[PDB]
């Protein structure tokens, strides 16, 4: 293991998941898809203020929120995720968040090892989280069905707000 | 401002804001202790699992319901899952927000008296409310006249109600539900060679009586049919790679619902206590109560059982009668949907019991009030 | 402020300081005591003889193994084993560093109480545990889902581990390993005109077998090829001089792993008794330890027995569910790589024996920590 | 004119006529295929070996149950535990005495239509019937009255009788039985140092649980004695000359029958299922199935077996009721007593399945008649 968390992210973490009766103009500003790093001495889990997604301007200046998403993530290095989906099934409308691991093969392995032993320090704090989603290549990741098969298999008809 | 509503069922909590169709979380209601020591070290082992995280944890865990028939046995897993459904499922605090919870008539009056002290006093909630499943129900289906039949997970229970006057001296309760229906398909299921008996297997046999079971028209020609040739089986995929043949079982377990001496109990079939419910109601309001049968609950979705019921009635009530058998597509959510109808409406929101309002009052507010 | 991980295993004694890939120490564990009288005077004769020292002197002296198929037969020459891999092999005193040792399942209380004794009172280590050798070899997996098939040198056992926890009554053992199959080859060798009786020439045959023996896809048709020509036959560089020409005896000797009746058990092979553990696990997690079959040990290290293992577990598992065999190339020494990457974490840190808490308990601390 | 009674059980057939006290024919249900080539030539070496033959000659057999948990796995052996239990130990044919035979309740057709069919096709019985092994074991207390708790050595199952009306919605039914107890007690003594892997030697931890084991009054204080001194430590005589000595095993495989989390199961210990489905029973016949708590089957002779459960009862059932534990000295055969007590009753000759009645009706006659 190792690696801990900071209070950043846990709090970034508590006001994404647990959100409350907000102003219509700062309710704009709240945090849709956020990724976590490592400092310069590798010891706290940060989260990077450069690459960001708000929910304000989910459906505006990002068309789709996954598919400006897959790009942010780099392909040399390892990186974690926290992805607020918005999926129809046939049952039902649901709003659950994903985790998303993301570990391609093209970053070093010092970058690897300390986010795949260090997993069980983050995830077990991250409360309440059902959805996993781990992913290591980069096309598996980049596919839009992947997510809806993850999520609720084949019931999911419908992914952030647009069918499959 | 909005107001949430949850349908804290005996088989799914359905909870969701208000206005708005469809619920957005739904999920099992059972809690899962760890069965196993777990030599692993790390990973996040968790002392217990709710809901979904559950359900495909279910191999190592012991599944059980925190609600019996409608009753609540345990209480801090039931307001462990409350904590869950409004932190984890939904990321809202209970502070802002009103909540509505929902009940089956007939019920002890200790459950409605925890039900609000646990909102009060842990979550304390600004107000609430505790309506009745069957009446939410019925505000679904846009009506105000007809008796519902309204069956879900662990109790079934008939109300008739006029335009706008219920009756409750007509209130039926019937144990048999789901759950009941469930313990009966592992009971006969054991005589084709397929033992389940632990907790977590009883899951597949619910799922294969929620996709695999229907109500036949009538009993006997169904019978004669499955007796002779397998036109009727079918097999069906298990999660551990093999393959079953159910035959009679399709049809024989959900048969229980009108003939509850197979699991033993001595009441009327959901097809007679609703005639008799109604010829207990005013001879006025019985011309009105035939042709209006709302149905609700997961229960009430069998492919056929709306006929059956159809058949039954007008074979009870008299020939002249007409007898109509409301069976809507989203029945199965339809108390959430009577809820989230009914929290949108302006006259309503005056009723709703308030913190002020508790304080003096103690946790006996909600009998005079609701 | 390091940890040391000491596989001590029934063939080969891996030991290494925590954090870092490969074990520094690797060496049979056998010691030899001088057969002949040593009419020469002087030159450093010693009593016996440890490891890589006994290998180069196995000509003169009588090798015999101390572990059995996991319980440590004699006791002053486990301890003297130990006592040389700490310091005339890594140069490091026990006091300073605490040492973390490994056991198969279903072991005998008394050899894990005599090793806490030993490690306690002799070398008075600061700290210790004892872990299971499939539990490790499955951290070294990186996941946490799958059943382990570690077999050694003389005990092959599985274990189901789901997403941390473990199902320890579904932990079968078999008494079939390595030393069986060099026995059985050794049995079988004799057909051809080669004897080897004594202990010190069995580590040829150990040998032969380490690096010519080979597991079929199937036993009847690679029997058809044996049959029909040499295309199968190939030579062997003996240390004295001579080649040996062996045939079938090449997969003839491994088979032994899938059909315990040449060596005469009763038991069902490797292929056999992992299905039947998986059936008498739980029924949703069939379908987790089907695609997850973790091998370890060095009897895993024959060309084709993955794909043997997979042909019979598809052959046995029903035809929906995908077998997955987990061939790792480091599999030899997975136990110690587990054991290494174990030794590291943080939270395992909190659970180590230590001597002040070893006191008032006594050597029965070991079986209500681990 | 006298009848034959057949209890096919699980680990003993015990077999006679009808109207004496005492069963003739014991011997264990297992068939012994030869495991060697078997060098010398003649002497009457057969193919397989039935019974006492076989436990003489278990040497050099490979044991198997062809019944599991009261389902029959293997048809063919069946039958020939059949042939011989009629020919070559009773020296009668089928032909002229009608055959009764036993079986557990939540039986699949399967195997009662199988045994009808063999029953009637090979052996052309007159007659036969299918009774349950829980009924006639309360036949032999002489009482109508009562709920019996029947456990034998593939399946426990608890049925509560009323003064002769049977509930049969409360058939309680658990796969934990002796052959279970035998393989827990296999895998707790390898931590002594004793290994017993194969079949044949299983059959000597049978005999050691037969007539070593007994049920403790609470399981902490055993413990705490277990735990303190060898004051409990008893040595056993083995057959090939050694001896063993057995510690807290004498009671703790013994308390999977109250605890089954031992060998994995999840089912409530066989204390708490009789009290589920009496609460599941009717609330006035009650008052007198907690009085009547019929045992039956060898699983039920440990020594202290009878005060555990009444301490267990009276500690679930309220304190105002009187709990009853009857525990008859010939509880092994008490259905075998039954049934034979049944065979010589008038009233029962009439419900006879006869050929002529089988021959229109097929195998299916046995589920409308029995
Ligand atoms: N498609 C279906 N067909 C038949 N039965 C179903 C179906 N879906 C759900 N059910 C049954 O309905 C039950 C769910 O009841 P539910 O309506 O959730 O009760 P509540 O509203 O009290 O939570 C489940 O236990 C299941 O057995
Ligand atoms: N390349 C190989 N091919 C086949 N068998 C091997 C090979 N290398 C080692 N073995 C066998 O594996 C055994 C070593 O087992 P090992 O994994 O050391 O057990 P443990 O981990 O209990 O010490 C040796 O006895 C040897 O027969
Ligand atoms: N004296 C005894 N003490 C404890 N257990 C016994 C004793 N005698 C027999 N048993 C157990 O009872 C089992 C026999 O069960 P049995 O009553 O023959 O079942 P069935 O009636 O179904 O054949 C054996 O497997 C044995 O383990
Ligand atoms: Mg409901
Ligand atoms: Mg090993
Ligand atoms: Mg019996």
């Amino acid at each position: 293991d190792g690696v801990a968390v900071s209070d950043g992210v846990i709090k970034v973490f508590n006001d994404m998941k647990v959100r409350k009766s907000s102003t219509p103009e700062e309710v704009k500003k709240r945090k849709k898809a956020v990724l976590f790093c490592l400092s310069e001495d590798k010891k706290n889990i940060i989260l990077e203020e450069g690459k960001e997604i708000l929910v304000g301007d989910v459906g505006q200046t990002v068309d789709d929120p996954y598919a400006t998403f897959v790009k942010m993530l780099p392909d040399k290095d390892c990186r974690y995720a926290l992805y607020d989906a918005t999926y129809e099934t046939k049952e039902s409308k649901k709003e659950d968040l994903v985790f998303i691991f993301w570990a391609p093969e093209s970053a070093p392995l010092k970058s690897k090892m300390i986010y795949a032993s260090s997993k069980d320090a983050i995830k077990k704090k991250l409360t309440g989280i059902k959805h996993e989603l781990q992913a290591n290549c980069y096309e598996e990741v980049k596919d839009r069905c992947t997510l809806a098969e993850k999520l609720g298999g084949s019931a999911v008809i419908s992914l952030e707000g647009k069918p499959l | 401002t909005t107001a949430l509503v949850c349908d804290n069922g005996s088989g799914l909590v359905k909870a969701g804001f208000a206005g708005d169709d469809a619920p957005r979380a739904v999920f099992p209601s059972i809690v899962g202790r760890p069965r196993h020591q777990g030599v692993m070290v790390g990973m996040g082992q968790k002392d217990s699992y709710v809901g979904d995280e559950a359900q495909s944890k279910r191999g190592i865990l012991t599944l059980k319901y925190p609600i019996e028939h409608g009753i609540i046995t345990n209480w801090d897993d039931m307001e462990k899952i409350w904590h869950h459904t409004f932190y984890n499922e939904l990321r809202v605090a209970p502070e802002e927000h009103p909540t509505l919870l929902t009940e089956a008539p007939l019920n002890p009056k200790a459950n409605r008296e925890k039900m609000t002290q646990i909102m009060f006093e842990t979550f304390n909630v600004p107000a609430m409310y505790v309506a009745i499943q069957a009446v939410l129900s019925l505000y679904a289906s846009g009506r105000t006249t007809g008796i519902v039949l309204d069956s879900g997970d662990g109790v079934t229970h008939n109300v008739p109600i006029y335009e706008g006057y219920a009756l409750p001296h007509a209130i039926m309760r019937l144990d048999l539900a789901g759950r009941d229906l469930t313990d009966y398909l592992m009971k006969i299921l054991t005589e084709r060679g397929y033992s389940f008996v632990t907790t977590a297997e009883r899951e597949i046999v619910r799922d294969i009586k929620e996709k695999l079971c229907y109500v036949a028209l009538d009993f006997e020609n169904e019978m004669a049919t499955a007796a002779s040739s397998s036109s009727l089986e079918k097999s069906y995929e298990l999660p551990d790679g093999q393959v079953i043949t159910i035959g009679n079982e399709r049809f024989r377990c959900p048969e229980t619902l009108f003939q509850p001496s197979f699991i033993g109990m001595e009441s009327a079939g959901i097809h007679e206590t609703t005639y008799n419910s109604i010829m207990k109601c005013d001879i006025d309001i019985r011309k009105d109560l035939y042709a209006n049968n709302v149905m609700s609950g997961g229960t009430t979705m069998y492919p056929g059982i709306a006929d059956r019921m159809q058949k039954e009635i007008t074979a009870l009530a008299p020939s002249t009668m007409k007898i109509k058998i409301i069976a809507p597509p989203e029945r199965k959510y339809s108390v959430w949907i009577g809820g989230s109808i009914l929290a949108s409406l302006s006259t309503f929101q005056q009723m709703w019991i308030t913190k002020q309002e508790y304080d003096e009052a103690g946790p006996s507010i909600v009998h005079r009030k609701c």
